[PDB]
C-alpha cells in the first residue's frame, strides 16, 4: 500500500 | 495479470493520485481530449478533467524489500515526497543508488532521486518509492 498523502 | 487500476496527475498539485473511476469525457475545440476522474478517498468536489496521455497511467507499485534489486538508476519512480506543508507522490528519477545488506524483511538501500517538477534532489528509503509496471 502507498503512503497516505496529505494535501497542501 | 491483474485488472488494470489507475492513478492520475492533479493540475492543482502536480502529484499523482489513485483513480476511483472515470465518469465521462470531453473534447475541447482544439481537439484535446480529457476524461473526468474521481480520486479514491475523495468526494465529487475534488473531481478533475485530465488528459489521458500525460495525466493518466497504470498505478505505480510499492516495491517489496525482496525486489529492491530490480530498481535501477535513471528509473522513473513515484516518490512520496515529505515536506512540512504537504506530503505527496511526485515523479522522480533515480540519480544514484547505495546498495545495502538486508534480508527480505526490510530494505536499507539508499536511493538518490531528482524530482521532475523542480529538479530538486532528495535521498529516500524503499518505503517512499513506487515503481512503474
Ligand atoms: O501510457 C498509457 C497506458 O499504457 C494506458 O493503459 C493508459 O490508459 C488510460 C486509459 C484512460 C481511460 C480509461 C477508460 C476506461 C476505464 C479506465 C480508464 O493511458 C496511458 C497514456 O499515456
Ligand atoms: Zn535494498
Amino acid at each position: 500500500t502507498k503512503q497516505t498523502a496529505r494535501k497542501s | 495479470s491483474a485488472d488494470l487500476a489507475f492513478e492520475a496527475k492533479s493540475a492543482r498539485d502536480y502529484a499523482w493520485y489513485d483513480v476511483s473511476s472515470f465518469l465521462t469525457y470531453r473534447v475541447l475545440r482544439t481537439g484535446e481530449l480529457e476524461v473526468r476522474v474521481r480520486f479514491s478517498g475523495f468526494d465529487n468536489r475534488h473531481d478533475e478533467w485530465v488528459n489521458v496521455k500525460t495525466s493518466v497511467r497504470e498505478r505505480s507499485i510499492p516495491v517489496e524489500p525482496s525486489e529492491c534489486g530490480r530498481v535501477n538508476v535513471g528509473d522513473l519512480l513515484l516518490c512520496f515526497q515529505e515536506r512540512e506543508d504537504q506530503a505527496l507522490y511526485c515523479d522522480g528519477h533515480v540519480l544514484n543508488i547505495k546498495r545495502g545488506i538486508h534480508d527480505h524483511a526490510r530494505c536499507n538501500c539508499v536511493f538518490l532521486v531528482r524530482y521532475e517538477l523542480d529538479n530538486t534532489e532528495e535521498s529516500l528509503g524503499l518505503e517512499r518509492i513506487c515503481r512503474r509496471p
